[PDB]
């Protein structure tokens, strides 16, 4: 009753032939279904019984496999096919696989990095949020390390990433470091060190409080 | 023809109980199982349970056994999902599903119901500027934005100059802070040469609290 999908993400271009896999921890015959899902929308059935195409779904979609190994293939990827795909055991239970996102392939691009100190407005309220922006990079994997007076901060920041850009297929990331006003005024150097496969070495953007 | 329509978004405190409905139309409700699935923001699908409308026989996912109750009213073609001892981790979109054609798959899905669980109460955000400076300039481009902090629950929408500015705009997914409140940022990259002339205003709208904020961002 454990469904595994790998890769967790795959990059492709329109026209490409894409294949994603799913493996059950047990033998489920052909009681397997595949779904498609896009942000903010409910899932959509694509295939059932492992290889039967749902009525209305483009014939470019196909599925095969039995036992524990299954696959979904998209022959000539169309722009409307970039989305997340899930397999699901239909035998006993109804365990869903973890999902595999099909993203748009493009060349590696290092992020442009910017840092924003907290506003005077917010400081008045007793809190200080420092923001680091990683703009238009690819692929999605990136690492942000916050440092205050050279001390690595951990557990006091949060980040999120946008969906691929509509025109350049890149991602952007925003990270916020939050400290009490008291802690903020007790330190001078605020920096965010960024690592990304497109960068030969870490890029650091910083400011000195009261700069 | 066939469709599943769920109740509206809900906000709850931890430890509370929530009960959502799903109205079925276009097929004989009591003749087929009704399934419930949930999905936490940006996460995967998770099957919760199912019910035989006719005799109220149910089956629940192991992790929900004990806190979940699935019922149905064949008199009104409506099924219900009740989840108790709510935890912040229960924040998610809950879906009902059915298989009217017995394909052995979830053929039809409701539009989903967002249930937000937090100790926080509905609250509008404070909007702070992310001011353009030498630390946000790249060549002839500059980055600026707005920090939409401490609101609950989702969602919040952001536009720039009332929609007149869309190019180079990036509005990020919100992050849920330990305080039980959300925070998000929206940024835009523009020609640094336009900073001293062009006005940039981010329009923030948090419908749950009827809070609207227009924030002018200057260098």
């Amino acid at each position: 009753i454990q469904m595994t999908q790998s890769p967790s993400s795959v990059s492709a271009s329109v026209g490409d032939r894409v294949t994603i896999t799913c493996r059950a921890s047990q033998d489920i015959s052909t009681w397997l279904a595949w779904y498609q899902q896009k942000p903010g929308k409910a899932p959509k059935l694509l295939i059932y019984a492992a290889s039967t195409l749902q009525s209305g779904v483009p014939s470019r979609f196909s599925g095969s496999g039995s036992g524990t190994d299954f696959s979904l293939t998209i022959n000539s990827l169309q722009p409307e096919d970039f989305a997340t795909y899930y397999c699901q055991q239909a035998n006993s239970f109804f365990t869903f696989g973890g999902g595999t996102k099909v993203e748009i392939k493009r060349t590696v691009a290092a992020p442009s990095v910017f840092i924003f100190p907290p506003s005077d407005e917010q400081l008045k309220s007793g809190t200080a949020s420092v923001v680091c922006l990683l703009n238009n990079f690819y692929p999605r994997e990136a690492k942000v390390q916050w440092k205050v007076d050279n001390a690595l901060q951990s557990g006091n920041s949060q980040e999120s990433v946008t969906e691929q850009d509509s025109k350049d297929s890149t991602y952007s990331l925003s990270s916020t470091l939050t400290l009490s006003k008291a802690d903020y005024e007790k330190h001078k150097l605020y920096a965010c060190e960024v690592t990304h496969q497109g960068l030969s070495s870490p890029v650091t953007k910083s400011f000195n409080r009261g700069e | 023809e066939v469709q599943l329509v769920q109740s509206g978004a809900e906000v709850k405190k931890p430890g509370a109980t929530v009960k959502i409905s799903c109205k079925a139309s276009g097929y004989t409700f009591s003749d087929f199982y009704m399934y419930w699935v949930r999905q936490a923001p940006g996460k995967g699908l998770e099957w919760m349970g199912l019910i035989d409308p006719e005799d109220a026989d149910t089956m629940y996912a192991e992790k929900f056994r004990g806190r979940v109750t699935i019922t149905a009213d064949t008199s009104t073609d409506t099924g219900y999902l009740e989840l108790s001892s709510l935890r912040s981790e229960d924040t998610a979109v809950y879906y009902c599903a059915a298989d009217p054609w017995e394909l052995n798959a979830f053929n039809v899905w409701g539009q989903g119901t967002l249930v937000s669980v937090s100790s926080a109460s509905t609250k509008g955000p404070s909007v702070f500027p992310l001011a353009p400076s030498s630390k946000s300039t790249s060549g002839g481009t500059a980055a600026l934005g707005c920090l939409v902090k401490d609101y609950f629950p989702e969602p919040v929408t952001v536009s720039w100059n009332s929609g007149a500015l869309t190019s180079g705009v990036h509005t990020f997914p919100a992050v849920l802070q330990s305080s039980g409140l959300y925070s998000l940022s929206s940024v835009v990259t523009v020609p640094s040469s336009s900073l001293g002339t062009q006005t940039y205003i981010c329009n923030v709208n948090h419908k749950p609290s009827n809070t609207k904020v227009d924030k002018k961002v200057e260098p």
